[PDB]
């Protein structure tokens, strides 16, 4: 029941027959029954700030006049 | 499908222009922030962006534990006049400040709390007597359960209260607790009260604190030194650190600008001066 | 599980609609028994020790 | 098979339930169940107010007492519900409205008590006044007593105070306060609370008028008349008493022409 | 609730000592600062004394400081109130007051607002007989 | 400055007339019968946070030049699906002059401001008897 | 096929009714509780329930350890007059109260017991002498085996008795024991005795305790400090915690309402007052 | 259709039949019908004794009286049948045994009498003793009164005779003699003989223990507790009385380890 | 001989390419020979309270009369 995930490699070791290049992955294993016990996956998602930036009813075309 | 660690969009090449498309001019009164990029106002080059917002995701921003309280317990001599000290502390994020404000960037949040327990101990009386390694039991007393009155009463038996048995000199204690809120999310600001003062009731019978509710009552943490009375007194402090993992947030609020004053939003005199001096025409 | 305002439950009350009526040679006063239970969709959480039990010393 | 009986009943409207064991079935006035206003029959244009469970639930009035010398009792709808929670509020704020009702009168005794009570629902229960000088002279205040309702009398008493007349009703019992023998009262949807058999009377009344909707503030569509057909006696005592209670529930409650609060002079 | 049961109605003269006690045996989120309220039938109900459940946060009304003190038994569970040098101005019905979650008496410090379990009431008269 | 979260229900909820912000904090020193009200400083948006960031909240600006009105549609927001509206307020309406009001060259100009509010998707449960709160 | 953590049935929409089906009226004398839902008496809405009885399953309710006893042993000086203290304790759940009552919700139960051993130690004589870390041997002496008489007799050799060797300052000791009952389940209440007093026998020869039987005799736990006599005395207490895992129960009983008085069901004078004061016409 | 009702019942065990017209159905403890010991569950090796109709029939105990000052009544099984014909004989001669029972308590009054009686079957009804000096101190003789059974009291009385203690039970009624509120007693299989509705209570109890079979001589598996929930009143008299009677029948009666007669000291 | 079980996810991490959504499971491995040594699975079952609530011989139809 292992959870193997990828690592976005930053600094690279002069290696590509072990480290460096060829996709470096990590393993994770949940030991507890309760989700509250698990570690943070950190594999999150982004969104569009619109709901805060453009909370306007009518579509905003940046090139057009705001007021028309 | 855009993850937290994915690269932000590349900035593309753009040359000169002169027409009827107006990027620079808008109107903020509408409540919308103009979503411009550099190419809208200046001539730019083709640039393959590499930076990502990996480090600013809600998860990542709160991915840290913070000292929430500092509890004090001891183990004095048997001949003592004052009773052995046991600490009781109501579970809140609002005794400290740092963590609080972070939490306060938002109105509501959902998270599973991970708690750690760093324990310190020291001699207090300038003597040469000795003490044997201590064990500390941190019992969680939820609202409703009997809260200890003595260091040696029946409560510390813990049949259903979660309790930690920490031996001094070893890895600090750490547990996990799920989202335990009575609401669907933990509320950081409550615009109301608990009771409704009614006309045909005495004002006294109808009063309650502003912004106070059960939404935040999680009971208390009780701790003692399990060791029996020692000839030479030993003092100890348990520092608790809270990390809100697996976190979700709602409704952004401006951050606290004036130092806090109580668990509410109240502020005191002479603290209301956050900004320093700076003249309008100088860099 | 505590007595609290924010989580107050409400009020339960019994009243006479008509009145109790009996014929002659019949006990004018009687009693009533009351029972309470949970419904198939009742649940509880957060285990704690009770306070209706204790050991003195 | 399962023991289902017409005496044992339970009706539910909203967060209120009525239960009985000594019923005599149930009456649905003119065989018509209460309903919402149909599009083919509608008239006010505005989108209507349908309060639902808010207004449409059982409402218990103030209990009265049945004794040997009582001549009868009366109430009008909606009038008798004018101050009942939401419905009333919804009544006072809208120009027009319509509603049906399930009237349930309660009155149990003993297998040693006797008497029969006629519960009659009279659409347009226009009662008779007290003056022999002026006709249709009863004032609004006296016409609409609300929840407390009114009573019938066994002797007509003409008001002779010409200075400041009483301006009320003087409804003679045997003429069912309208100038018509009580005997024919049975032409109206009705039931009889005959102590032996039953402890209650249940009638379902649809909205009845000459028009789809009307101003409930100005006009009462149904009247509730309760008169002892047989006298109340118990064992061998001289002054027995048994309480009577009415719980009323609007049905298919709707209102239009929302505006500001109506504050009528009730006294 | 907690148990709140109070007594001690002795009509002493002006300048005598009186003791008031309220039971708080059961341990709910226990009476923090606790609470003592007097209702003068000329005035109304008002807060007076209060010492924190565990801590030494004892608030005293302007009118009673020094003369009136609050203390309890962190075991025998009952709340004492030493009222000495009694004026005739203190003739009122006293009441004990459970303020649960200690923070109820930490935020506001004094009772009154965070108080859910109400006491019975003892009549204390301080007169010139 | 003596007691926190000390504002009474009556002063907290002024109803339709609403309340105002102030430019100077004034701590009540009447310890006998405190005022128990709010003292919301304008620049700290009465909450201890710079008004400048106020823009994080859904908003609009009635800048006389351009506009005469501001329209905002607010959904129901709480930590739970439904709540006691009598005990708790879910949304606040703050209106503060960002720029000052001036006209021609006069010294004391005046222009009225009016708010019309409309509930949307209004629903209620747990019907019971009338609540008669003490508003004063 | 309904698990403990599965969602309880949703409450469905129901409108008005008026007929011959009688939900509200029944008869409790029959001994049956009317199984009504809200829709039977009131008009409700369609509601997708989400709550589950995950936390109240027998397993979960007992999923906790409870202090059952507190044992006392020491290691005094060699010059001492009174013999070094070794503790002997008969294995029962009935010395404490909290755990007992929980167990007592039922008449019979089957479970495998997990035991933990938290050990505390302290100096007692106000001196400046020293002690070297202690080791404690907790031997299990089943009924029949020889129970120690000395801290240093032949019993502590443990050839077949289970024994624990706990070094002080390390992880508390924990073992597991299966369902060891002589019956098919552990009985919490026994309505009988051990012996039958016979007519042609002396009353003395035929007496036994009411409710007492072998069903509950599990032997004793013996403990000592393995360390040899130390110049300055050291006191120590072993707190035992019992968790009944893998549990099964039978026949619900009302919970203890009056404080316990002995291992039986007996109660004493003046304790028989569990309910406080409350008037019939007040909320 | 044929008039079959849950109030009218007749049960038959052997050459004995019980009949009633005012029943409130029938209770089968924990939903389990009494049964014989299964091979998969068996333990003693010897071939068992199944007396059948011989022991398994209705047995009527000694009738007691219900009045205003009665606090309750109790009996244990098998104990309460120790001297009942064959069953008892079969009990005294065998080391082990098991059995179920159909307990039927009788108590009818009039439609003019009132009161409610709680009939509770408590497996392992270990009652509380009378001493504040020594626990679990009740002797065998006092513990097992047999067919006459015992009673509950409204006031605890601790025996202070330290010379020759009473060694009996002192079962307080409200604590259901066990230190637990009578209110929860309903957790046990039960019925209520509420005079208005019913004249009897019928409960079917299977064999319940921690083991397949046990020594019935040494141990009682089920207790029978009967306490007036509501008080006994009639018309307006001061000291009314109504008899209560219990008839008990073993079911699936079996015994093993046959040997010589057991002669216990009962006094 | 691993025992992989599921976790009824309560709070969700803004994740579904690791945590949050895609069924989060845990592993368990029995190290001892005796069942008494095992941890509590907690994967239990519910039943119908009837044997306590409706221990009546005759079927109870809630809508019908209890006594008939
Ligand atoms: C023995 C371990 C203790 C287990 C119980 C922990 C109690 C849960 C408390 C969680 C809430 C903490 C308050 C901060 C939440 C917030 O920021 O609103
Ligand atoms: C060295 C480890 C000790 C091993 C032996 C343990 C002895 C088994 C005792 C188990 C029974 C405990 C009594 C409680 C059971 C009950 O509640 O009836």
């Amino acid at each position: 029941g292992a959870q193997v995930s990828s690592q976005k490699v930053g600094a690279h070791e002069n290696s590509n027959r072990a480290y460096g290049g060829s996709t470096i992955n990590y393993t994770t294993i949940n030991y507890y029954r309760d989700s509250a016990s698990n570690a943070a996956s950190k594999q999150d998602f982004s969104q569009d700030p619109s709901k805060f930036t453009e909370p306007i009813k009518d579509v905003l075309i940046k090139t057009a006049p705001m007021l028309n | 499908a855009a993850t937290s660690r994915d690269a932000l969009p590349n900035t593309e090449a753009s040359g000169p222009t002169h027409s009827k498309e107006i990027p620079a001019l808008t109107a903020v009164e509408t409540g919308a922030t103009n979503p411009l990029v550099p190419s809208d106002t200046v001539q730019t080059r083709h640039v393959v962006q590499h930076r990502s917002r990996s480090e600013s995701s809600i998860e990542s921003f709160f991915a840290r534990g913070a000292c929430v309280t500092i509890m004090t317990v001891d183990n004095p001599a048997s001949t003592t006049n004052k009773d052995k000290l046991f600490a009781v502390w109501k579970i809140t994020y609002k005794d400290t400040v740092q963590l609080r404000r972070k939490l306060e960037f938002f109105t509501y949040s959902r998270f599973d709390m991970e708690l750690t327990f760093v324990v310190t101990a020291n001699f207090t009386e300038t003597n040469n007597g000795h003490a044997l390694n201590q064990v500390y039991q941190i019992m969680y007393v939820p609202p409703g359960a009997p809260v200890p009155e003595k260091w040696d009463d029946y409560t510390w038996q813990t049949s259903s209260n979660p309790s930690i048995f920490y031996t001094y000199g070893t890895a600090p204690a750490r547990i996990s607790v799920p989202y335990v809120g009575i609401s669907n999310a933990y509320s950081h600001f409550y615009d109301g009260f608990s009771k409704v003062p009614l006309k045909d009731q005495s004002a006294a019978l109808g009063d309650s604190l502003y912004g106070a509710a059960s939404l935040n009552d999680f009971g208390i943490l009780a701790v003692r030194v399990v060791n029996d009375h020692n000839p030479t007194k030993v003092t100890s402090k348990i520092r608790v650190y809270l990390k809100p993992k697996h976190i979700r947030v709602w409704c952004p609020r401006p951050p606290r600008a004036v130092a806090y004053y109580g668990p509410g939003v109240d502020y005191k005199d002479g603290t209301l001066t956050p900004l320093s001096t700076k003249d309008l025409t100088t860099y | 599980t505590i007595d609290d305002s924010f989580t107050e439950g409400g009020y339960i009350s019994v009243f006479y609609q008509t009145r109790i009526v009996v014929p002659l040679s019949t006990p004018r006063e009687m009693d009533i028994l009351g029972f309470v239970s949970a419904c198939n969709d009742f649940s509880v959480r957060l285990l704690r020790d009770t306070t209706h039990i204790e050991q003195k010393a | 098979a399962c023991g289902y009986s017409d005496r044992v009943l339970q009706l539910t409207l909203g967060n209120s339930t009525i239960t009985t064991q000594e019923a005599a079935n149930s009456v649905v006035a003119y065989g018509r169940w209460p309903e919402y206003l149909r599009d083919s029959e509608a008239n006010p244009v505005d989108q209507p107010t349908e309060p639902d469970v808010a207004a449409c639930r059982f409402y218990t009035l103030d209990t009265v007492s049945w004794t040997k010398e009582s001549r009868g009792w009366w109430w009008k709808l909606p009038d008798a519900l004018r101050d009942m929670g939401l419905f009333g509020q919804n009544m006072y704020y809208h120009y027009l409205g319509r509603s049906g009702y399930t009237v349930h009168v309660q009155c149990n005794a003993s297998k040693f008590h006797q008497g029969a009570l006629g519960v009659f629902a009279v659409p347009e229960m226009c009662l008779a006044g007290d003056s022999n000088t002026t006709t249709m002279h009863t004032s609004y205040q006296n016409a609409n007593p609300g929840e407390k309702g009114g009573t019938f009398t066994g002797t007509f008493t003409p008001d002779n105070n010409q200075t400041s007349p009483a301006r009320r009703f003087c409804p003679v019992d045997y003429l069912l306060g309208n100038g018509t023998l009580l005997g024919n009262a049975f032409v109206f949807p009705h039931q009889i609370i005959n102590l032996r058999t039953n402890n209650c009377a249940t009638l379902v009344l649809p909205y009845v008028n000459s028009l789809s909707i009307d101003s409930m503030v100005k006009h009462n569509n149904w009247g509730i008349a309760i008169l002892p057909l047989a006298p109340l006696n118990f064992a061998s005592e001289s002054s027995p008493e048994i309480p009577i209670t009415l719980t009323i529930a609007p049905m298919c409650c709707e209102f239009n022409g929302l505006r500001n609060i109506t504050l009528p002079r009730l006294q | 609730q907690v148990q709140l049961q109070e007594s001690g109605g002795g009509s002493v003269q002006t300048g005598g000592s009186l003791r008031l006690s309220c039971a708080a045996s059961e341990y709910t989120q226990s009476s923090a600062c606790m609470g003592w309220f007097r209702q003068a039938p000329g005035k109304e109900r008002e807060g007076v004394a209060g010492i924190s459940r565990f801590f030494g946060t004892a608030y005293y009304a302007d009118s009673v400081k020094g003369r009136f003190t609050i203390s309890q038994d962190k075991a025998k569970n009952t709340v004492y109130l030493q009222m000495n040098s009694l004026k005739p101005e203190d003739t009122a019905i006293y009441y004990c007051a459970a303020g649960q979650g200690c923070l109820t008496t930490i935020q506001a410090l004094g009772g009154a607002y965070g108080y859910n379990a109400w006491g019975q009431g003892t009549q204390v008269t301080v007169s010139s007989h």
